[PDB]
């Protein structure tokens, strides 16, 4: 049992028609101090997974090394490392779930909330959750923290069930997800404007863009708002 | 101070027949006010004609299934490819859930299937291995809302015979499972009205001697 | 300082006349005429509006009152009186009623309210 | 929350920022914190948004029936009157406020209230949260006698660097001038102080 | 401890076709004992009709309470009181112990005798007032009656068909609560007659 | 104080009341009668937390008689019990609220019937044919739930009562020292010297 | 619960759900949580829901009288006074969370209060356990100049994101439309997204189902002639 | 829960209710709360009903273990003591259960051992378990003797769960009987609770303050 | 358990052991002997919490029993009281202490003398003339501090015990349903069955 | 305590002050914070005393004996064995470390390691209790490959405002240069940077 020191607050994603999106911002904050500015909170493993995390960062560098540990194991001894034999988004995400269950059961877990978001070798795409406790579960739109409660809600007017998800280009989801990731600077206030975005495709592959900004902003309205009630001045 | 114990809300609903049994459960998982999932499947085939849900705290559930599926293929393997029966499948269990006796799986399981005779069985169990053979079961958030109604509309509880006055009971007269599967889906219905945690979507597996079939109805999604 | 008269000034004389009573209704007597007529369909209340000056504004001086949506009221005698009596009858029609009953008082009770705090200015110190 | 208020060479000028949370949550991303208890006499408010809204409401009706008998208040007399209320409420109370005026005798003024419920009168004075981050940089870059564009350059470098590092702190930057010339507002967005 | 739920018993109410029916158990008891298997908790003043559940010393000390407030309103305004107005007069009662309430769960059930509509009404312990037109549920098995009517419940019901309605409900709920049974009530109620009928259910 | 019983017969009510006075370690008395007369024809037993017990049951003594006197007329064991649950109802939410619990047994002149009210210190009422107090109904009701018959005489509710204390001495862990019976009927109230 | 309010081109709007629950059970399917202080000034509350129906119905009560002593139509301003100072003597002991709009000579206005009494000014707000969604759509979709079809639709979205999304809102729309000039509309179940379907049953028992020991008639009536 | 035994000239009478509750809520109203752990022991269900399940079907394990190595029939002693030590080793791991271990053996005679999970074992003629048990030794302790016929012994041990049934708010749903001879336990059937009590007050006369 | 008492009189030991097994709210058992026979002259009465007394007199009786058949010997009853002191001194620093105390009555063949040892939970060990456990010493120890006599006959112990048992039987507020005596002498232990 | 460790065009300076506090007792004013790893691998200590002792003690072992079959270790390397230490003991110690070091190769390098156990490489980094009050100094004032002098007086300006409001740092202000051209020791007066 620990309590969480330096986090990373919400993480986002969505499936579209060929594929799916995630995103999170690039702050690691120590408690209401913004102390880091250039985390980087998306892990991609390989050409066809990304793996979001949230929460404690000193146990998300523990999971990044055990990811980056991964690639290397199944490369031993597998001449189809780079083809049939690579890591799947689904092997991933169950290794990750066994281990945060573990320890949980062990009285001793990793202080994370984690979606692995990517793309299967059939095309089918793949978005599961598992936090700290170990539960796990998969819906069209996923989120952590405050994005649970302020951009599940947005993302899901987009992909409202399962048959919305053909119909979902991505232009359409990156667009959602940008949004949401405004608004979460708007109400978030341990969030940064600065922020990673990952799109895995079963056709154009992994696109990953760094130092992306909230913009498009509304803050002019600020300048009629006075006082608390009765002032006018 | 760390709490390893989460409520993930959803609602189950293990019925048996006379040649037949069902057992019904939400797709809706939660976390306090908010919505994980609209649809997260819940209740399982486990193989040998068996199906189980292990409702309550998921990430205790799944590891349960998952453990009790394991069971199921080293049963296999140790006893020449042997079919385990629901009554051996309930002991075992047991023996799983008591095992965890003192950090007990936060669940409330029920299983369904056919005994050997081929009529129709459902067991339940408390989260520390305590089990019994039953007609009727809901578990979980709105067992309460449904098993009242189950007592009066399956076993006729309360229900006499017009004309007699309380002195002749209403016999108890065997249900289809079509009759059954109406009942299943009034009891969610009427859950998903009055309790905040049940909705979205139903999901029944039918088990009878041909096998195991599924059945999907929507759910009011507020 | 302390309100002193703690004792009532309306007394009954020897002849069983309570003055104070009396006198209260001779100043009525020289206020301006008011009037009400009740109809099958309704009710209708009129007085005149006695302006004092010619460049006082007399809309301003209201002599019928609105004492609740279903209740009003008019006055002969005393102005001042009167326009303390509407804001008690105002009040007394929310906070021994309208708070308690969700609902507005019927007139009678409303009338009997009134008409207990003009016997309380009769008995009281 | 970051709030500040300096004295300049033509009167005192109130900074602020704009953010509310309820938790981690940010309950008003455009609140106004520089309220106004008379003509030329302002607070910076910080702690519970309740307590220093209340004790705002009833220095600004004392401030009311003072000038209705006695004329125009000094702002030494309304510092006073916070006090009075935070100190003898103390129990009750969790409000942090920074008492901003200007006369035409004593020009520019700033007095600021702690949590006890003392008093200080300061050349500048610096509270909220935010505060605690840019101690070092107002120490260092405060002068007296300054003009209204560099007190406006020096109020919004240090909300700047308040809002960058504490999360409590955000959205825009509020500013209220006062001067013999008479009453301004700045506003301040984003865009323009987090480049700086 | 939890002071809603040592004596237990329940009381529900539903609408039906120009009729009102309110119900509810004889149980009174002390936590596991049972006490008094005669304990009502339905009283009417004037043809206004109230259930109460939770603390047995508020339920006896409500019921005269009201009794005290509709006599005194019926001498002043000349007539019996009506269910909208006593339930507003409920609710104002119950909040004046805002911060000290009253540990109940009362159910006004009746039919305004000028305009012939069926009213039921809810609160809980504080005044809050929940003006449903399908049923009001109260009592330490709320949550099973919430499932039965749920279920059972239809609208437009004629009052020998509401009265089975509401009965297995109440029955089959009761059944599956430890602190609620030991006989039972129903009222049938209708604009100018109303018929009282106990139930024959377990004694356990 | 412990063990209070009451059983309302045919044309009497009986109430049997424990002796025993514990102060922690030591019984301090053996022949404590838990009982006061609040008027001829009605008998008031209790028990509940120390002082509070006989102070409360004297000040309702006081009070009853002091209506006797001033209306010169003995209330009815209904009109008395009324104002018992209401003092206990007015005490539960006090400062301090009296920690008494009562058994009120009289008989009514007018109706010419015996009556036996239970009420404890929240200020729950309940008429009933027989009743008790804390612990004492667990042992003993279920005697009672089979024996009892409405037209019982005064010798049979006696016979009945024997066995109900029978069954307290051999199951109570704490010795309550015996019990004071005393009966109520129309002739006034007496006490059962031999018991 | 999800409230909320919005400010548009000639006057303000607030809307609300209408669920009220008892922990996870829900009592009322179809609750009223859009409340009357005056005419034209309208709030919706959360919270402890007995509290934010008595201090509306009270400062309602006092502004009523207020109104009637000044001769002048009530200001949401005194409305917003009132109700601050009421609820800070009460420490938050009262868990009155409200939404307050309204309009009068004044101009149009919207306020929200919290259960400590500290109030706040804002051209879109939102309050209760789907507060989150509903500001959610308001941040993404508000702008300044709405007309009064935009802003209902804008303010009613904003409700169905905390129906469908937040476990404690649900069920239908309430709205009140408040313009300057006009008589302000209350909108009772603008929107009905959740009717339940019909069962697969008819659970009507047969008469004579129930077992019966005693039938009587109870005297409702008063005391006869004769 | 209510669960009693007791011994008599023509065996053991066990007899025990069906109700099973979390809090208020009635989770069941048909548990078994015998456990038969072989054709001539019985077990009764106390406190935790895992715990009473898991470790006395664990015992009849043992108990056949045993006999299957001495060749010989168990003694109700053995059996008790083997449970009891077992629990005892658990003692203050929060282990709940209160249980009458029931037989009929040569050596012995017909033996009632009360075995606890604070590691208590007491050998008796009469026992009764449960938050009802107080209302059941009422109506044992004014009828028991020694030369009760194995027909009215029956009776009496379904009349003392009514007894409890009616009181208990924690005890109801059905009686279970048990009679345990040397030969083995033979069982006398499930009694509704309900039907059993108007059949029972109206045949005894019992219950006058209850309106049927 | 409740009480035992002890007394070594002339020529033997006489120990007294209350009979009830209270479990909270009901006595499961009015006849319960808490004693076991260590060897033919050494007997241990026991109290203390439930499981625990048994389990650790039964635990003592099969180490002394082994003693006697690997020696062919019986151990004196200092030797005995020694042995089980150890095994208390031993169990109070231990993860889950044994709560039970002791009276060891023996009668030394070598030495013909009988023998009282007092020993608690905590492996205080005490020999004496006479001794208790708990609560029981607060109300006996001043009747056997005026009567007792070193020189005194079997018979007059057990008169002198009789009061000791009287004196609990009025001032405890607990009943203990009486109590089983048991004397240890140069002929071994007997039951006194009429008591 | 006030720590910090800056890179510049030449490699590394670290800075901390001197005091260490028993509750307000100034237990030793002339404390050494700024401790030897490896020969030009040096670490800032924070936190519990007896905690980065005896961290730091064992990373100087770990160091030895990785030179002794290795050869000299990188910066990056004495920082990932400190994160080991921090990381897998989070439950039993409070220890805050920034870690600075000069290859050839890679020149001036700095890393900071707070309670979490986490690993941040930064082109500098405060810490300590006194850190807080010159967030917004040393972000407006830092530049990159500033020269020695520059960096010097940058450090001795940030530190004397985070002593002056920081109670418990103060006394001296140390220093250790870590060049090419070898190991430098600075020391600063409170004569000399509180007239600052
Ligand atoms: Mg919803
Ligand atoms: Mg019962
Ligand atoms: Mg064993
Ligand atoms: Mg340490
Ligand atoms: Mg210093």
């Amino acid at each position: 049992t620990q309590q969480p020191i330096v986090t990373g607050t919400s993480v986002i994603s969505m499936k579209y028609d060929n594929g799916v999106i995630i995103a999170a911002d690039n702050l690691g904050s120590y408690g209401s101090l913004l102390r880091f500015n250039g985390v980087e909170r998306l892990i991609p493993v390989g050409d066809n997974t990304v793996v979001g995390i949230s929460g404690d960062i000193s146990d998300m560098q523990h999971i990044e090394r055990l990811l980056k540990d991964l690639v290397t194991e199944n490369a031993y001894d597998n001449p189809l490392a780079d083809a049939e034999e690579a890591l799947e988004p689904s092997y991933i995400f169950e290794y990750l779930a066994t281990v945060m269950y573990q320890r949980r059961s062990k009285m001793n877990p990793l202080w994370n909330a984690i979606i692995v978001a990517g793309v299967q070798s059939n095309g089918d795409q793949f978005l599961r959750y598992v936090n700290l406790l170990g539960v796990t579960y998969s819906s069209p739109t996923l989120a952590t923290g405050f994005g649970a409660h302020m951009a599940n809600p947005l993302l899901r007017k987009v992909v409202d069930r399962e048959s919305d998800i053909p119909k979902t280009t991505v232009q359409v989801a990156e667009e959602a997800i940008v949004n949401a990731m405004r608004v979460l600077y708007y109400r978030d206030a341990r969030s940064s404007r600065n922020f990673s975005l990952a799109i895995i495709d079963k056709n154009t592959g992994l696109t990953f863009k760094k130092n992306l900004q909230v913009e498009n902003m509304k803050w002019d309205f600020a300048k009629d708002i006075k006082g608390y009630g009765t002032q006018k001045i | 101070q760390f709490n390893p114990y989460g409520d993930n809300g959803g609602t189950i609903l293990g019925i048996a027949g006379e040649d037949f049994a069902v057992l019904a459960g939400d797709t809706r998982n939660i976390t306090d006010y908010s919505i994980n999932s609209r649809y997260e499947p819940k209740v399982f085939d486990c193989g040998d004609n068996i199906v189980m849900s292990a409702n309550g705290f998921a990430a205790d559930g799944d590891a349960l299934v998952k453990r009790f599926k394991n069971s199921v293929k080293w049963y296999h393997f140790d006893h020449n490819d042997k079919k385990l029966s629901i009554n051996s499948a309930a002991r075992n269990i047991q023996h799983l859930l008591y095992g965890k006796r003192f950090f007990p799986y936060y669940v409330h399981t029920i299983i369904a299937g056919l005994d050997e005779d081929g009529k129709g069985a459902v067991y339940s169990f408390d989260p520390v291995g305590s089990y019994e053979r039953e007609q009727c079961r809901a578990g979980g958030a709105a067992a309460s809302l449904i098993m009242p109604f189950l007592d009066n509309q399956v076993n006729f509880k309360n229900q006499y015979e017009p004309g007699t006055n309380g002195k002749v009971k209403k016999p108890l007269k065997y249900l289809s499972v079509e009759e059954v599967i109406k009942l299943v889906r009034d009891s969610f219905t009427s859950a998903t009205e009055r309790h905040i945690q049940v909705g979205d979507g139903l999901e029944i597996l039918i088990v009878t001697k041909d096998g195991v079939r599924k059945e999907f109805y929507e759910l009011k999604r507020d | 300082m302390t309100d002193r008269y703690s004792f009532s000034l309306t007394t009954f004389s020897p002849s069983g006349k309570l003055g104070q009573i009396d006198y209260a209704l001779t100043a009525v007597k020289q206020g301006v005429t008011s009037l009400g007529i009740k109809a099958t369909n309704g009710v209708v209340i009129a007085t005149e509006k006695k302006s004092s000056s010619p460049l006082a504004m007399s809309e301003t001086l209201s002599k019928v009152s609105l004492l609740t949506p279903d209740i009003g009221a008019v006055y002969s005698g005393m102005g001042p009186d009167y326009r303390v009596l509407v804001d008690k009858s105002r009040k007394v029609a929310h906070t021994s009623y309208k708070r308690i009953y969700g609902e507005y008082p019927p007139t009678k009770l409303l009338v009997s309210e009134v008409a207990k705090i003009m016997q309380e200015a009769t008995q009281s110190g | 929350t970051s709030i500040m208020a300096v004295t300049f060479k033509d009167g005192v000028i109130l900074g602020a920022d704009s953010r509310t949370t309820t938790g981690a949550y940010i309950a008003n991303r455009v609140t106004d914190k520089l309220t106004r208890v008379h003509d030329k006499i302002w607070c910076c408010r910080s702690g519970s948004a309740a307590d220093t809204q209340a004790i705002a409401d009833i220095v600004q009706y004392h401030l009311e029936l003072y000038t209705s008998q006695y004329g125009t208040p000094s702002t030494e007399t309304a510092a006073s009157v916070f006090k009075e209320l935070c100190y003898e409420n103390k129990d009750n109370l969790t409000a942090g406020i920074i008492v901003a005026g200007y006369d035409d005798k004593n020009k520019g003024e700033v007095y600021t209230i702690p949590l006890g419920g003392s008093v200080h009168k300061l050349p500048y004075a610096i509270a909220g949260s935010g505060s605690t981050f840019i101690y070092g940089y107002c120490d260092k870059n405060f002068r007296e006698n300054m003009s209204k564009e560099e007190t406006v350059d020096f109020i919004k470098h240090s909300l700047s660097q308040a809002i960058k590092w504490d999360g409590s702190s955000g959205g825009v930057i509020r500013m209220v001038v006062l001067t013999a010339a008479g009453v301004e507002r700045l506003i301040f967005y984003p865009d323009e102080y987090e480049q700086l | 401890s939890d002071p809603s739920s040592i004596n237990g018993g329940i009381v529900v109410a539903m609408t039906g076709k120009d009729c009102v029916a309110i119900a509810c158990d004889l149980r009174l008891g002390s936590q596991s004992l049972g006490v008094s298997n005669k304990f009502e908790k339905i009283f009417h003043y004037g043809h206004v009709f109230l259930g109460i559940t939770g603390l047995a010393t508020d339920v006896t000390t409500l019921n005269e309470m009201f009794r005290y407030k509709t006599n005194l309103y019926k001498l002043k305004e000349e007539r019996a009181i009506e269910p909208e107005t006593f339930t507003q007069l409920v609710s104002s009662s119950l909040y004046e112990r805002r911060f000290g309430p009253y540990f109940v769960g009362p159910v006004v059930a009746g039919i305004n005798s000028k305009s012939g509509k069926p009213f039921i009404a809810g609160f809980d312990l504080i005044g809050c007032i929940d003006e449903a037109k399908d049923f009001i549920v109260s009592g330490t098995a709320s949550d099973q009656l919430f499932g039965m009517c749920e279920s059972l419940y239809e609208p437009n019901l004629e009052p020998e068909d509401l009265f089975e309605t509401i009965s297995q409900a109440l029955l089959n709920a009761a059944d599956r609560d430890a602190l609620s049974g030991w006989g039972a009530v129903v009222y049938i109620i209708k604009k100018d007659e109303v018929v009282k009928r106990y139930l024959k259910m377990r004694q356990d | 104080m412990d063990i209070i019983l009451g059983i309302r017969v045919q044309d009497s009510v009986i109430l049997a009341s424990s002796k025993a006075v514990t102060r922690g370690i030591s019984v301090l008395k053996d022949s404590d009668d838990k009982t006061r007369q609040l008027s001829p024809h009605t008998l008031m037993s209790f028990a509940g937390e120390a002082g509070d017990t006989v102070q409360f049951a004297e000040y309702i003594q006081a009070n009853i008689q002091l209506y006797s006197i001033r209306e010169d007329y003995e209330l009815s064991p209904q009109a008395v019990s009324s104002f018992v649950r209401q003092e206990l109802a007015k005490s539960i939410r006090s400062r301090r609220p009296y920690q008494v619990n009562v058994l009120i047994g009289g008989y009514d002149k007018k109706k010419n019937k015996p009556e036996l009210y239970q009420i404890d210190y929240l200020g729950t009422k309940v008429e009933l044919p027989y009743g008790a107090h804390g612990y004492s109904g667990f042992y003993t009701f279920s005697l009672l739930d089979h024996h009892y018959r409405p037209d019982m005489t005064t010798e049979e509710g006696l016979d009945l009562l024997k066995l109900c204390v029978q069954e307290l001495e051999k199951r109570m862990p704490m010795d309550f020292k015996g019990v004071i019976v005393k009966i109520v009927d129309k002739d006034g109230i007496r006490q059962v010297d031999d018991f | 619960t999800t409230i909320v309010g919005v400010k548009f081109n000639n006057g303000v709007v607030i809307a609300a759900d209408t669920r009220s629950t008892q922990g996870p059970i829900v009592a009322d399917k179809n609750c009223a949580k859009l409340h009357r202080i005056s005419p034209k000034i309208w709030c919706a509350g959360a919270g402890t829901a007995a509290d934010t129906e008595a201090v509306t119905q009270l400062i309602g009560s006092n502004i009523e009288l207020h109104s009637l002593y000044t001769s002048r139509e009530p200001r949401v301003v005194s409305a917003l006074q009132m109700l601050k100072q009421h609820l800070f003597k009460y420490q938050g002991h009262i868990g009155a969370y409200l939404i307050v709009a309204g309009v009068d000579p004044t101009g149009s206005h919207l306020f929200s209060i919290h259960a400590h009494g500290s109030t706040d000014v804002g051209y879109y707000l939102s309050l209760g356990s789907g507060s989150l969604a509903a500001m959610a759509v308001l941040e993404s979709h508000w702008k300044q100049d709405l007309t009064k079809e935009e802003a209902i639709k804008l303010a009613s979205d904003a409700i169905q994101a905390g129906i469908w999304n937040d476990l404690g809102s649900g069920s239908n729309v309430d709205v009140c439309v408040m313009e300057i000039g006009k008589d302000a509309e209350y909108l009772r179940n603008y929107l009905t997204p959740n009717v339940r379907e019909e069962k697969q049953k008819s659970y009507k028992f047969p008469r004579g189902t129930t077992a019966v020991l005693k039938e009587s008639i109870v005297n409702i009536c008063d005391i006869q002639e004769e | 829960t209510t669960t009693l035994a007791f011994r008599f000239q023509g065996g053991i009478i066990v007899a025990v209710d069906s109700r099973a509750t979390a809090g208020n809520w009635v989770a069941s109203q048909t548990v078994k709360k015998v456990i038969e752990i072989n054709p001539f022991l019985l077990g009764t269900i106390a406190g935790g009903a895992a715990d009473c399940q898991f470790w006395e079907t664990w015992l009849g394990s043992q108990c056949r273990l045993h006999e299957l190595r001495e060749k010989e029939r168990i003694s109700v002693a053995a059996a008790s003591k083997i449970l009891s030590n077992l629990v005892y080793q658990y003692k203050g791991a929060g282990l709940s259960m209160g249980t009458m271990i029931c037989g009929y053996t040569r050596k012995e005679g017909p033996t009632i051992y009360y075995v606890d999970s604070d590691g208590t074992r007491l050998k008796g003629d009469i026992f009764c378990v449960g938050s009802g048990q107080t209302f059941a030794y009422g109506v044992l302790d004014s009828n028991y003797k020694w030369d009760l016929s194995v027909e009215d012994a029956l009776y009496l041990g379904k009349r003392s769960i009514l007894a409890a049934a009616h009181r208990d708010a924690y005890s109801g749903g059905s009686v279970n009987l048990y009679h345990v001879t040397e030969d083995g336990w033979i069982y006398h059937g499930n009694h509704d609770v309900g039907e059993l009590f108007w059949k029972v007050k109206e045949e005894e006369g019992s219950f006058n303050n209850v309106i049927g």
